[PDB]
């Protein structure tokens, strides 16, 4: 069996188990987006 | 016209004024907020 996929550049619906958590927005915090983690303050946007 | 005005709020003199319109610098404050630059982020700020 050969299993192909791609990682971190597009939508995604196949995950590990994990446990989400609520969005805190105005704060430095550690994040972790479909597997991107990272540093930062989260603001909302007015991109589309 | 080369020596300061009284009058003028300015304490340059003309040709100074001129002289000093007639270069565009990027920015002059040399102060630029947390705040300010995140809350302008569409403007996307070479600055930023």
């Amino acid at each position: 069996v050969v299993l192909s996929f791609e990682l971190l550049n597009a939508p995604a619906t196949v995950c590990g188990p994990k446990l989400s958590t609520d969005l805190i927005k105005n704060q430095c915090v550690n994040f972790n987006f479909n597997g991107l983690t990272g540093t930062g303050v989260l603001t909302p946007s007015s991109k589309r | 016209q080369i020596l300061p005005d009284p009058l003028k709020p300015t304490k340059r003199s003309f040709i100074e004024d001129l002289l000093f319109n007639k270069v565009t610098l990027a920015d002059a404050g040399f102060m630029k907020q947390y705040g300010e630059c995140l809350g302008d982020i569409n403007a996307r700020d070479l600055i930023c």
